């Protein structure tokens, strides 16, 4: 009964140079038992991509809450969210629900569509931002993202090679953990192509 | 309440639903149906705490009525799992939550293609070739990875079912008393009678 | 409390024990655990002993204005569901109720449902509740066909009464019997199990166990 | 409190 | 008390008219020509903007046509300020269906429920009632390109050509006479600006006193695109047709 | 006329037009007559029927034990303001094991009244009652007006032709206020009191209403046959 | 749900032929610690009536006011405030007993064992006793805390019944308080020295005696005590 | 909230806003329903001063309530809509607590009930609707029409009609409807129902709607071409 | 325009008053009390010969010891029906016992003055509460939207009142048979109603210890219309 | 924490006769191991020939007594001073214990009359509302050292007619007024003995048509 | 939580 840990599942983030990647697991279980293995954690609402490891009710709730938000931010605003402003928006929402929270670890990936500029961050199921350079990390195998992020990253790589970078931190760390795994995607993320590659990773 | 389970297929949805209803010591009925119609094409089987499984799958039925009757239109069973969701989702984080796990089994007609989904009672919705909830997953769920192809027919998923619960009736502790089968296709939902 | 009711041929039987208890300690022999909502609706009681007392005389009012209201008397899905639907609303609140709601109309014929306290409801032929449910359906099981008369089904339920109320200590005092048919329920008399055990045994020559 |  | 101060907004006339609806619409009756024009491959939203100073900004402004969620839009007549209250009503009307059914929200539903929150003040609250006139141009799965109107009374009826706002009844003729059934949207664009040149108040028709907006099935394959006109764009279509 | 719209516009003249109209229904109203002695005080009441068919409005209700009124003007009202009497007695009881006073009985009524005279959207009560009563300083005799102006008396007579009892009473003031251990001598005083407002009709078996308290005598309601020994 | 912090001991009381008397220490304990020794228990409502409080001071102080308050409030458009309308001690005593079960039934109640001791108008004795649960009763000798175990035994050697309270006169029934008193001295390790006695008589009315002294103590054998069975020294 | 009592007695004792309401409903389009031995047909006018219509999505005259029960009216548009809504939930929410659908007089009873609650409220205007309730009872073959007005009163008609030139209309199915023989079979009905609307109507053509209600929730709206063959038969006959 | 709780300068409800004149409009209802029940009789007054003379419900069941016939905008009854009817339901509920004639009355009368700025209005209907209690045997009472209550041994309400009232005062003697009180009822309603009496536009009703609140059936009924036309050309 | 329950313990016992009924009660009134009173009546008229005690928790008693007094007041001012019977008062108790279901009165009552036939009449309730109309009932402390002799002596239960070879019953019999007042003091006495919480004094209150007579007598004091 |  740890809300956290019910489902299971991982999503990682990393920026290169001129790009962005996002990537996530496909397995959704309960405990023991493996249920789907085509439960995907990442969504985009226009170019801003969100990532939600935790409770899978609540990963479903939040992109349909995100969704309902991003829609009305471009109705009156005449324009599609950008990553710094969402960021902000999913802190706000986290934030309200302080003292009842959703059991979720948010990632934001993107790039801003005026500055150019690669963007990511991270954050607790309270709301915390945690903005970085390099990657952010989440779910049930975040302990082994953070080992095999923090050992394989270098900046300014190139999307073929982040591609290779990435996708070998999110199988390594999946294979370290029972909840995780089951297959993956990544997106790469270009200033205006996006590219989404589905694993072949160990099926137990 | 204890075993439901469902298996999609090429043109149909099957649900298969014990028929015990046990309290304490005593198995007080053996002819339990599981089941409602919430619409011509769409079925829902529930499972979980006595009392809640029969008040949430009614209330749900009775919304899905009002929606028919107010646009002249059933809804896509899509759209019926999403409302549905969203109602466990809602009860979770209220006092006292429905303790309800259902399947929904529906052919959508504008699409010609079954769909099935398994919904817990957090509010956890799931598109599957094949579900089962409670503990009846631990045995079906390895055995139609095996077993089941997404090409079969409505006959062929009838014996992979069989299959199921011969399996379930060798290796469950409880005696559930059999189950109560329903197919949901394009012609709507019937009752197999001999199982 | 043991109470059972069984659906055959000739209508419904009812019966059930007059036995209160307060743990160990025997409160009382006289309890009615048979309430008479109207001339064809019969509610039983097990449990909480005010729960039950309370909650069926509360469903007797109901089921009044049902008929001031819609000038027809009420069906038997509706007054179990009336009951279902109250105890469900005070789930949780820790009301102790084991009910079956017994009667005839036109509509349903002769019907019974369970209703306990946690929300369930059930139709069916055959049900026992209480603590002594499981020694009743012993008898009641083993012996019941659809095919039997008025005169065996009141036996039938009178001797699985009193099957349960030697055997649990938490059952006894006496048998009260009813019988409902198309025309209403009729009541079968108050049977001592004083006297019954005995009259029983011996013209039955069953209850060996016990020092005759 | 009395119990059936 | 107050009661010497109530004006009573929700009472009938000896006749069985509603007072306060009635007055709404004649409201309605000075404000700027709308116009909807529904045909087989899309739907044409036109509307005149109000007496057009020369120093407005032209480019960033909206004053008839909204967008509600990707599939409707509504032309305005009338309070521009009691229009965006009902538009915002409508926006989140749509995203609690979509929440709800991970479905677009079919466009009479929105309709009915715009059209149900303006009965709500002609029957109780003692409030005046909204003074907006609101022309619908939706498409859903169901039936397709659909056009509506909703008025203050909170009736709302179904369109293959209408007009709200003034000159109604000339523009109603005009529309009546040169509309068909297998008409395109090219068409329908040429019929909506011919209409609102005959029948409108101001000496000629300019870009700068247009909103001009189609949803058509014009983007790629069994999608539909909604397209708020420019100001540029408006100029060329005017010139195309020659109308200038 | 222009400043009887509501209870809460004052006249030119300093007037409440609403409270004096509610003064009119009193005076429409049947006649009831109270009266007291040292040990004992007397209701007497003139019920009206509204045909030979009807029965006779009942004028008298029982508040307490030791305290009730009659009522004349609207009958209703008379009801919601026993039943608050009704209350504030047992109130008083339960909490302090104190039979409530008459003279707070009246201050509360008083209080009661004034409230629906001030407020917009109220009305002021359109009923005047006698309370009697006997409590630790001996019998009482209260005058209630629905202005709010209660005023403790020997006696008094409240309805249509009130004067003729009123005159009557400020007459045998000396009398009656000396009737002391003898109800029956009271009670005959209050019905030749009574007997002074009756105009064509005289007091019959189904027409008469008394009420007595006193020393060792709770507050009762003699009506019918009962009342025939002082016709 | 409170827990006591400041408190009070045993108040103890009894009938008389013509009266009755009430008594209770000045100490207000914080636990163990003996902390305030100035502290009045018996708080005399008008002329004819003593209430003595024990539990919770904080308490005390509250239904001291809530008193006070009732005199002002009994006071309000009475002519009789000083005579047939003044407050006798049945009813003060039915407001208390109200009070307190209501607190109780609310969950949060008033820490304290209440007696109240008076004169009715009609001469008769009044003396009822009610606590934080507001369970009630009367008795010719009532006592709270360590006097119920160690006053009421004593008190009831010279009031067994209600035919012995015409023959106990006011110095037999003050000389009975006043030896308890010294008793609970004695054997109550949250008691004082310093006490507060009341008598109420429906003859010479209401008699508030302050800065009373236990005296006559027996400790002269002490001397004799060595050790705890073998010491001889 | 909005407290005002708009619906008051006057003088004469006449609750105006209630007579007012009815102006409303005299003002709507003519509804009739015409109950035959075996069938009920509502029959209900269409104003011809709307042309460029999309008759496709345009709300239609006749509302299902349930499967079995059906709601015509005549007065306010925005009005019905609401008593509709309401009507469909009671619907629901009675076949979930009596596990039965509702009778047609027990759901003619509840929108009385509304109608009338409306009258002696705060705040609210009473209903500009008179509905016409049709349908059969569970497990029962005996037709059933109600009417119901703004007042709140209610009660059942062999034949009855509602709205403008309603009187013309009801004077015609007084003389043309035996009590001792009603319609035997559904086009007999539906003939009576589109005759008494031809007195008022103008032209047969989209002026008319009519939609057959049989027992055992068996509803069906009649197509333009299958009306138009009714009015053309009428017609022919009335040459004589 | 002025307030709903206002007082008229003579010292009444201005809207009492004109509720009073809704029920003078509405169709006349009878009631008498004898020693062998109360009968009560209404006019339905059907406003077309279409509408189904059997669906006009102006006699209702309160319980099985009392009825109740309305007179004026009937619709406004529906409430204080439900009202009574749960009154005396909720009054057995806690009290085993059948609810006195006068303490039902009371009830209802008690909701008639809850109008003001609670409901927006008072009540535009009159009630005739037929019934039987062990203390006070066989009882009539007329409620009025006053909240005021009176006892009768016989009443009429409605547009024909005034004359049936005077017809009531010289028929009524306290020895009066059920079946004399049927035919009175017929007689004075056949006197004072537009249309001319049978049993389709007039209802009988009695309430009786042994049997209870009975609505007559139109055959019933149609049986004394008979007895009584031939009774009176008997002399 | 505050436990807002006690126990002041004593014991009560009704009798129905013929034409009469009986409810006694001790007059101790206990906390723990102390007296608090040896004369604290819990057996009270409430009019109506209605006698009535609420035995266990005194406050919760006194509580009940105090609103089913007031009960009866106002069924007199609300039904024109209709006297409530026997069975009415008994329907009304159980609506007053039931209204605290999720927080009981913790306490065993017991009411004594005529039915509305003149036969004395018994009604007991559990302390949520369940009541059940007897001949016979004891209730508190010493309610089960008291019931078991009840029905030998006055139900005559296990008791068999001589010679009959325990086939005919002792036939059933109402008792005088004196019978039962002997088996009210030899049941008191009896537990007086045995429990602890018994004694001091007995207050029987007797109910016949010509209104409630008391009898008072000594029990042990230790 | 994320701490500081
Ligand atoms: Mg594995
Ligand atoms: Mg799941
Ligand atoms: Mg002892």
């Amino acid at each position: 009964s740890d809300p956290s840990s019910i489902n299971g599942g991982i999503v990682v983030a990393m920026t290169g140079k001129d790009c962005v990647a996002i990537a996530c697991d496909l397995r959704l279980g309960s405990q023991s038992l493996g249920v789907s293995n085509k439960f995907e954690k990442i969504f985009h609402y226009g170019h801003v991509f969100l990532g939600i490891t935790g409770l899978a009710t609540d990963v479903t709730t939040l992109n349909e809450m995100f969704r309902y938000k991003t829609n009305l931010y471009k109705l009156k605003e005449e324009r599609a969210i950008e990553p710094e402003t969402f960021t902000q928006l999913v802190s706000s929402s986290l934030y309200e629900r302080r003292f009842g929270p959703y059991f979720v670890g948010p990632v934001v990936a993107g790039i801003n569509s005026k500055s150019g500029k690669p963007f990511i961050a991270g954050f607790d199921l309270i709301g915390c931002i945690d903005e970085a350079k390099d990657f952010i990390v989440s779910g049930t195998a975040s302990d082994q993202l953070f080992g095999m992020c923090e050992s394989l990253y270098e900046p300014n790589l190139e999307p073929e090679d982040l591609f290779e970078t990435i996708s070998q931190a999110l199988l390594n760390a999946a294979d370290r953990d029972a909840l995780s795994g089951w297959g993956a995607v990544v997106y790469i993320i270009k200033k205006d192509e996006v590219v989404k590659r589905y694993l072949k990773m160990r099926q137990d | 309440m204890d075993i439901i389970l469902g298996i999609r297929v090429q043109d149909s949805v099957i649900l298969a639903s014990s028929k015990a209803v046990t309290r304490g010591i005593s198995v007080l009925k053996d002819s339990d149906d599981k089941t409602r119609q919430l619409s011509p094409h769409t079925l829902m089987s529930f499972a979980g705490e006595a009392g809640d499984t029969v008040q949430f799958a009614e209330y749900i039925q009775a919304n899905i009525q009002l929606y028919s009757i107010r646009e002249d239109y059933e809804l896509s069973p899509q759209a019926v799992s999403s409302f549905v969701r969203q109602e466990l989702a809602k009860s979770i984080r209220s006092r006292r939550p429905y303790q309800v796990n259902v399947l929904i089994g529906g052919y959508d007609k504008k699409k010609n293609k079954p769909e099935l989904y398994q919904i817990d009672y957090l509010g956890t919705k799931v598109e599957l070739p094949y579900g089962a909830h409670g503990y009846s997953g631990f045995y079906t769920f390895s055995l139609l990875d095996h077993h089941y192809r997404p090409d079969m027919t409505t006959e062929e998923g009838l014996d992979l079912l069989k299959l199921c619960v011969q399996e379930l009736e060798k290796r469950m502790p409880m005696d559930f008393k059999g189950v109560i089968v329903k197919i949901v296709d394009k012609d709507g939902i019937r009752q197999v009678d001999d199982f | 409390t043991t109470t059972l009711a069984f659906r055959f041929q000739g209508g419904i039987i009812v019966a059930v024990d007059s036995r209160a208890t307060a743990g160990n300690w025997v409160a009382s022999q006289t309890v009615k655990k048979v309430i008479e909502i109207n001339p064809f609706l019969l509610g039983t009681m097990a449990g909480g002993a005010a729960d039950c007392q309370f909650w069926e005389t509360w469903l007797g009012s109901q089921c009044r204005l049902h008929e001031l209201r819609e000038k027809e008397r009420i069906s038997v899905a509706a007054a179990s569901k009336i009951l279902s639907n109250l105890v469900y609303q005070y789930k949780g609140a820790g009301l102790s109720m084991g009910t079956m709601i017994c009667g005839y109309t036109r509509k349903e014929g002769p019907t019974i449902y369970y209703v306990d306290s946690d929300g369930t409801r059930l139709k069916g032929d055959i049900f026992c509740v209480g603590s002594g449910q499981t020694f009743a359906y012993g008898v009641l099981d083993s012996n019941y066909k659809w095919d039997l008369s008025v005169e065996d089904a009141l036996y039938l339920g009178k001797r699985s009464i009193l099957a349960a109320a030697h055997r649990d200590a938490y059952s006894g005092g006496s048998v009260n019997l009813y019988h409902v048919t198309e025309d209403g329920w009729i009541y079968h008399g108050n049977h001592d199990v004083g006297e019954l055990f005995w009259k029983v045994k011996e013209e039955e020559g069953s209850f060996n166990n016990v020092i005759g | 409190f009395l119990w059936x | 008390g107050s009661r010497r101060y109530d004006s009573r907004t929700t009472i009938f006339s000896p006749e069985g008219r509603l007072y306060q609806v009635e007055y709404a619409l004649e409201s309605i009756s000075h404000a700027g020509t709308a116009i909807g024009i529904m045909a087989s491959d899309g739907i044409v939203l036109a509307a005149e903007r109000k007496v057009t100073s020369t120093l407005l900004e032209q480019d960033t402004s909206t004053e008839k046509l909204y967008k509600l969620n990707d599939k409707i839009a509504v032309a305005v007549a009338g309070l521009t300020a009691d229009a965006e209250i009902l538009i915002n009503t409508a926006r989140i009307h749509a995203q609690n269906y979509l929440k709800t059914y991970n479905e677009d929200i079919p466009v009479e539903i929105l309709v009915r429920r715009l059209s149900d929150i303006k009965q709500g003040y002609t029957q109780h609250g003692g409030l005046r009632p909204f003074g907006v006139s609101f022309i619908y141009a939706g498409y859903d799965d169901r039936y397709g390109y659909q056009l509506y109107t909703s008025n203050p009374s909170g009736n709302y009826t179904g369109w293959k050509a209408i007009s709200v706002g003034a000159n109604t009844s000339a523009a109603q003729t005009l529309l009546q006479m040169d509309y068909k059934d297998d008409m395109k949207v090219d068409d329908a664009i040429e019929l909506a600006l011919k209409t609102l040149s005959k029948t409108t108040d101001s000496s000629a028709l300019t870009y700068d006193r247009l909103e001009f907006a189609t949803i058509r099935k014009g983007a790629n394959d069994g999608e539909v695109y909604q397209k708020i006109f420019k100001p540029q764009e408006i100029k060329d279509i005017l010139v195309k047709t020659g109308i200038t | 006329n222009n400043y009887d719209g509501d209870t809460v516009t004052f006249s030119p003249t300093g007037r409440l037009f609403q409270v004096e109209y509610a003064l009119e229904a009193i005076k429409q109203g049947s006649v009831t007559v109270g009266l007291r002695s040292n040990t004992h005080a007397v209701l007497v009441a003139l019920k009206r029927n509204a045909d030979e068919l009807s029965s006779y409005q009942k004028k008298i209700i029982k508040c307490d034990e030791h305290m009730g009124l009659s009522l004349a003007g609207l009958a209703p009202d008379a009801r919601v303001l026993s039943n608050y009497l009704r209350q504030q007695c047992n109130y008083s009881s339960l909490v302090f094991n104190r039979k409530l006073a008459v003279e707070r009985a009246g201050h509360l009524l008083c209080d009661k009244a004034q409230k629906n005279t001030q407020s917009y959207g109220g009305r002021p009560y359109g009923v005047g009652l006698l309370i009697i009563g006997y409590d630790k300083s001996g019998a009482h005799l209260l005058e209630f007006q629905p202005s709010g102006n209660v005023t403790e008396l020997y006696g008094t007579a409240i309805g249509a032709r009130s004067q003729g009892a009123k005159t009557y009473l400020e007459r045998t003031l000396d009398t009656f206020i000396k009737i002391d251990g003898n109800p029956d001598e009271l009670i005959k005083a209050g019905v030749e009191a009574i007997s002074q407002s009756l105009r064509d009709e005289s007091l019959t078996v189904d027409n008469l209403s008394i009420a007595i308290v006193g020393k060792d005598t709770p507050f009762t309601i003699y009506d019918g046959e009962a009342v025939a020994k002082y016709i | 749900t409170q827990q006591p912090i400041v408190t009070g001991t045993s108040v103890i009381s009894m009938k008389y032929d013509n009266g009755v008397i009430i008594a209770a220490d000045n100490l207000g304990s914080y636990g163990s610690l003996l902390r305030f020794n100035g502290v009045e228990r018996l708080i005399p409502v008008g002329d004819n009536t003593v209430v003595g409080i024990s539990g919770d001071i904080s308490d005390m102080q509250h239904i001291e006011r809530l008193l006070k308050d009732l005199v002002t409030e009994n006071a309000y458009d009475n002519p009789l405030a000083d005579a047939e309308e003044a407050l006798e001690p049945s009813y003060i005593f039915e407001y208390l007993a109200t009070v307190m079960y209501q607190r109780r039934s609310k969950m949060n109640p008033l820490w304290n064992a209440i007696i109240v001791a008076g004169v009715q108008s009609n001469g008769d004795q009044f003396l009822r006793y009610v606590n934080l649960l507001g369970v009630t009763y009367s008795s010719p000798t009532l006592a709270t805390g360590f006097g119920a175990h160690m006053a009421n035994p004593l008190l009831r050697k010279v009031v067994d019944r209600e035919s012995d309270i015409p023959k106990t006169t006011v110095q037999v029934a003050e000389e009975a308080i006043v030896n308890a008193m010294r008793v609970l001295y004695y054997r109550d390790a949250r008691s004082s020295r310093n006490f507060s006695l009341a008598i109420i008589d429906k003859n010479t009315g209401l008699t508030f005696k302050k800065n009373l002294q236990v005296e006559n103590m027996k400790w002269d054998f002490a001397k004799d005590i060595k050790g705890y069975g073998t010491q001889k020294i | 909230g909005y407290d005002r009592a708009l619906s008051i007695f006057s003088p004469d004792g006449h609750i105006f806003q209630v007579e007012y309401a009815l102006e409303a409903v005299k003002r709507g389009t003519c509804a009739v329903g015409v109950k035959g031995k075996n069938c009920v047909v509502l029959g209900c006018e269409r104003r011809s001063t709307l042309k460029l219509q999309d008759t496709r999505i345009t709300p239609s005259k006749v509302s299902k309530i349930d499967s079995h029960v059906v709601l015509s009216f005549s007065g306010l548009n925005a009005d019905s809509r609401i008593l509709i809504e309401k009507a469909r939930v009671e619907a629901q929410s009675h076949r979930l607590t009596l596990e039965d659908p509702v009778t047609v007089e027990y759901l003619t009873r509840y929108v009385a009930g509304v109608q009338q609650r409306y009258t002696q409220s705060g705040g609210v205007r009473p209903f500009g609707v008179s509905t016409l309730i049709a349908g059969f009872d569970p497990r029962d073959d005996e037709p059933k029409l109600y009417q119901t007005e703004p007042s709140g009163i209610y009660s059942s008609w062999s034949a009855q009609t509602i709205g403008r030139n309603s009187k013309t209309v009801r004077e015609f199915l007084e003389k043309n409807y035996d009590r001792k023989e009603p319609p035997a079979t559904v086009e007999e009905c539906v003939k009576l129902t589109v005759r008494s609307l031809l007195e008022v109507v103008q032209t047969g053509a989209k002026n008319i709607e009519i939609t057959v209600v049989k027992p055992d929730s068996d509803i069906v709206a009649l197509s333009s071409e299958e009306i138009n063959q009714y009015v053309t038969q009428i017609e022919q006959e009335k040459q004589e | 325009d002025r307030g709903v709780s206002t007082f008229s300068p003579e010292g009444r409800l201005f809207q009492v008053e004109y509720s009073l004149e809704a029920i003078k409009l509405g169709s006349t209802a009878i009631g008498i009390a004898t020693k062998e029940g109360v009968v009560l009789g209404v006019e339905k007054r059907a406003t077309s010969p279409l509408l189904e003379s059997d669906s006009i419900e102006k006699i209702v069941e309160i319980d099985r010891h009392i009825g109740c016939a309305m007179s004026g905008l009937t619709a406004d009854a529906r409430s204080m029906i439900e009202h009574a009817r749960t009154a005396a339901v909720t009054h057995n509920l806690y009290y085993d016992e059948d609810i006195n004639v006068e303490s039902l009355t009371q009830s209802v009368c008690d909701l008639a003055l809850r109008f003001g700025e609670l409901m927006s209005r008072p009540f535009g209907v009159a009630l005739l509460i037929a019934g039987h209690d062990a203390d006070d045997g066989y009882q009539l009472f007329h409620a009025e939207p006053s909240g005021t209550f009176y006892r009768y041994n016989a009443k009429a309400i409605g547009s024909g009142s005034e004359g049936a009232q005077a017809e009531l005062l010289n028929e009524w003697h306290s020895s009066l048979t059920l079946k004399e009180a049927e035919l009175l009822v017929l007689k004075i309603l056949k006197q004072v109603m537009e249309e001319k009496l049978d049993e389709n536009n007039a209802q009988l009703s009695c309430i009786t210890k042994q049997d209870g609140f009975k609505i007559y059936d139109n055959e019933k009924t149609a049986e004394l219309i008979k007895e009584l036309k031939e009774k009176e050309a008997a002399e | 924490q505050f436990n807002p329950y006690g126990d002041n313990g004593g014991t009560i016992l009704g009798i129905a006769g013929e034409d009469f009924a009986v409810l006694a009660g001790d007059t101790r009134n206990i906390t723990d191991y102390s007296i608090n009173s040896r004369y604290e009546p819990k057996v009270f008229d409430c009019g109506d020939n209605i006698v009535m005690s609420a035995n266990g928790f005194a406050a919760d008693g006194d509580a009940l007594v105090k609103r089913f007094k007031n009960s009866v007041k106002w069924y007199h001012f609300d039904h024109n001073d209709k006297k409530l019977s026997i069975n009415s008062a008994a329907r009304n108790i159980q609506h007053l214990l039931y209204g605290k279901r999720f927080f009981p009165y913790y306490v065993h009552t017991i009411i004594a009359g005529l039915d509305e036939d003149g036969k004395g009449a018994v009604y007991s309730f559990d302390p949520v509302g369940s009541y059940e109309r007897e001949q016979c009932r004891a209730g508190g402390a010493a309610a089960s050292l008291i019931m078991p002799f009840l029905d030998n002596q006055v139900n005559f239960k296990n008791q068999y007619e001589p010679g009959t070879n325990g086939k005919v019953k002792k036939p059933l019999k109402y008792l005088s007024v004196e019978e039962v007042i002997k088996l009210v003091r030899d049941s008191f006495t009896s537990a007086t003995e045995r429990h602890i919480q018994v004694g001091d004094g007995l207050e029987i209150l007797i109910v016949t048509k010509d209104g409630v007579r008391k009898e008072f007598y000594e029990l042990k004091r230790d």
